[PDB]
């Protein structure tokens, strides 16, 4: 609760959203993004949990060409609970409440979500999120210059056998 | 991306001026979103963020504009082990046997009879980090393994650091609020203020090594390809602690490169070095910034940037929208003449015609020539010493240029290489007269838009990176949240937009309006004030709560 937003829409549906708090801005940002791109969001969170392997099986693909076990393993790895709680506790409140607003205002949309700009509507993997998510999609991107570039060769590395 | 930002002493006002040209994918965690975001009073600030941000990535203010780009600085070292000779699951540091460390994870997986089954991983650490392998080249034998260190695992003042830059008021105050909180995990910075500051920074999180210790902590052979890789058994070579950086083991803000200037500042992927060639940036660590030969891009924007003629709005934006091919500009000349001293070839007579007919461009109507350079170009690059003039070290921004025809093997090399090119461009199924717009598209539903532009490696500024897909070259990248920025009395002016438009999904009113704009390469204003807004005639509201 104390969450509110106004939102104006100009011309190609750009959000302009105004708020009196972190929260209420946060609010207002996932609530229009989840208008346009919540099955986007959702497909990359499933990625960012490493949960793609539960729901497409491992013969398909992330977004970013990854193979769907691979990509859960190298996403589980990133985002154990320890690193997500850790990351959440350095925090300041500004952002806590910033993503704690935008989780929120997303999953409003998801409620009350008819399909008019939702294709993926009734899918398992469409699911109300956390802010846990939000880190989650934080993480990914903080190592895509970095240990995320070698997701593939993390997960085969092995220890030699008797060759 | 590229990024050009004016200052008073070269814009036609007298003031700053943003030119933002990111290019990011057109699909998936890094897909551009615009947004404005106001508290009253105390933030306003408006552009474009990446799925799940509360926060503005690349925008404007009341008094400022920034944008970013991808750096060449290292946001990561390998580490080679050396392993104990007695178990490859140990490793040595200072000559003691240390052990790997092990991480599961659990996996669950859909099967093809819908059920859930799990998987379990091992993933093996060391002090370092995380285990890699690279088979034939970053292999885990019984000698050794290779370990991966991540300097952004520990930034978590990321999205704390993007707030503060969507809360700065001007390039000074912008610069303070980077450099104070070191949260920018692999990007360049580049910013104009109303009063024509312009300001460039390779401020991101780097690992840090003190000067002295390069030397003997690379691995020499991996560190010719580039590669930031160190010596694992030697605990010295681990990363150096300054108490000025705001992270321990990343390099100290004021180490990192900075350019306040008020004529320009500019970047394309390339190292700090040539951001503006009166003032190179030099000197710096290996880790951060090299001076590298620079792309065509960065040859291109500079070759228009450089002089004394005051710089317009309008030519920032016809540098995106010409879609000039530069990398043509230093190999189409000779290979025209090379076209014209073989006449009679049967092999060279499509090609020799659709290049001379080429308008020298990727726009949509631009001619079948372009297709066959991008060819051409791809096996040129596979030649050795076929350049007229190689690459000067004094002569960065003009060299390489030209064609060795005077050189009797590169005269039959070349030949070959267009002869090839051309064989492999009347192999595939293209249509006779056909333009590149024809080819280049992006799939909206079951409909088809053309995409002007061209890969960056080709020097097209508006850069647009397409995968081949049935009969159609397929958007992939590039291109992508386009932002103008000047600053008259009255508030700032935005002009853009957003390539691929707002929504992913195929249901909204917004999947393809703007893709019909970028098309026909028409920009629109991006509105700020209450006052611009409230005159669109679009304009919706919504307010809630819970
Ligand atoms: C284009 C801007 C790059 N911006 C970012 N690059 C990587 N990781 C990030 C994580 C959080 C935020 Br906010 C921004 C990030």
């Amino acid at each position: 609760t104390g969450l509110a937003a106004d939102i104006r829409w100009t011309a190609y549906g750009v959000p302009h959203i105004r708020a009196k708090d972190e929260r209420g801005l946060g609010y207002g940002i996932g609530y229009a993004y989840a208008r346009d791109n919540a099955c986007l969001l959702a497909e990359e969170i499933v990625t960012a949990r490493g949960e793609r392997a539960r729901y497409f099986g491992s013969e398909g693909k992330s977004s970013a060409e990854l193979d769907n076990l691979p990509s859960d393993i190298f996403y589980a790895w990133l985002n154990q609970p320890e690193a997500l709680q850790a990351f959440w506790q350095a925090q300041t409140p500004a952002v806590r409440q910033l993503l704690e607003g935008y989780a929120a205002g997303f999953n409003r949309f998801l409620r009350e979500a008819d399909g008019k700009t939702t294709s993926c509507l009734g899918q398992p993997w469409l699911r109300a999120i956390a802010t846990d998510d939000l880190l989650r999609l934080t993480r990914r991107l903080l190592v895509e210059g970095g240990v995320g570039q070698f997701a593939d060769a993390l997960v085969a590395a092995a220890p030699p056998g008797a060759e | 991306s590229n990024a050009i930002a004016v200052g008073s002493e070269r814009s036609a006002d007298g003031k700053g001026m943003l030119l933002a040209n990111p290019h990011f994918p057109w699909n998936g965690a890094m897909r551009f979103y615009q947004m404005h975001l106001t508290i009253p009073g105390r933030l306003d600030v408006m552009g474009a963020s990446l799925p799940g941000l509360p926060v503005v990535n690349i925008g404007f203010s009341r008094h400022l504009a920034w944008t970013h780009t991808v750096d060449t600085s290292s946001h990561f070292t390998l580490y080679r082990l050396a392993l104990d000779p007695k178990d490859p699951r140990r490793y040595l540091v200072d000559g003691r046997s240390l052990p790997l460390e092990e991480k599961s994870v659990a996996i669950e997986v859909r099967g093809a009879d819908g059920k859930l089954s799990r998987v379990e991983h091992k993933v093996y650490q060391s002090i370092y980090g995380p285990l890699v392998v690279w088979p034939g080249k970053l292999d885990w034998n019984r000698s050794e393994a290779y370990a991966l260190r991540d300097a952004n695992l520990e930034n978590t003042r990321v999205l704390q650091q993007w707030y503060s830059i969507n809360q700065a008021s001007d390039v000074a105050d912008l610069r303070r609020r980077v450099e104070a909180l070191q949260g920018i995990p692999w990007v360049n910075t580049l910013a104009a203020d109303e009063q024509g500051n312009a300001l460039y920074m390779n401020q991101s999180v780097v690992p840090y090594l003190k000067p002295e210790l390069i030397p003997a902590c690379a691995i020499p052979q991996l560190v010719a390809e580039g590669l930031p890789a160190l010596q694992g058994q030697d605990s010295r070579c681990a990363w150096s602690r300054d108490p000025a950086a705001a992270q321990a083991g990343i390099t100290p803000a004021a180490q990192l490169p900075v350019l306040l200037r008020r004529d320009f500042v500019q970047n394309s992927n390339d190292s700090a070095w040539l951001t503006n060639p009166a003032s190179p940036l030099q000197g710096f660590s290996p880790l951060v910034s090299q001076e590298k030969p620079i792309g065509p891009r960065a040859r291109y924007a500079l070759s228009r940037l450089q002089g004394k003629q005051p710089l317009e709005a309008k030519t920032l934006e016809e540098m995106v929208t010409a879609n000039h091919v530069f990398s043509a500009d230093q190999v189409l000349p000779d290979l025209l003449r090379l076209c014209r001293d073989n006449q009679g070839e049967k092999s060279l007579a499509r090609a020799c015609a659709a290049l001379a007919q080429w308008d020298r461009g990727a726009n949509l109507d631009s001619g079948s020539g372009f297709v066959y350079f991008q060819r051409f170009m791809q096996r040129f690059a596979e030649l050795d010493g076929a350049w007229k003039e190689p690459f000067d070290a004094q002569r960065p921004l003009d060299t390489p240029q030209g064609i060795a025809l005077d050189r009797p093997q590169v005269a039959t090399q070349v030949r070959q290489a267009l002869a090839d090119a051309a064989a492999e461009v009347e192999k595939s199924g293209i249509p006779d007269g056909a333009r590149w717009g024809d080819l280049q598209v992006s799939t909206r539903g079951q409909e088809r838009i053309a995409i002007p532009g061209g890969d960056g490696h080709f020097g097209v500024y508006n850069a647009i990176q397409s995968v081949r897909k049935g009969d159609h070259l397929e958007v992939v990248g590039g291109t992508s949240y386009i932002q103008l920025v000047t600053f008259p009395e009255e508030g700032p002016k935005a002009r853009g937009l957003l390539a691929f438009s707002q929504s992913s999904d195929p249901r909204s009113p917004h999947y393809r309006d703007q893709t019909e704009l970028f098309s026909r390469q028409q920009w629109q204003t991006l509105p700020f004030s209450d006052r611009q807004i409230d005159a669109d005639p679009q304009l919706q509201r919504l307010s809630i709560r819970e």
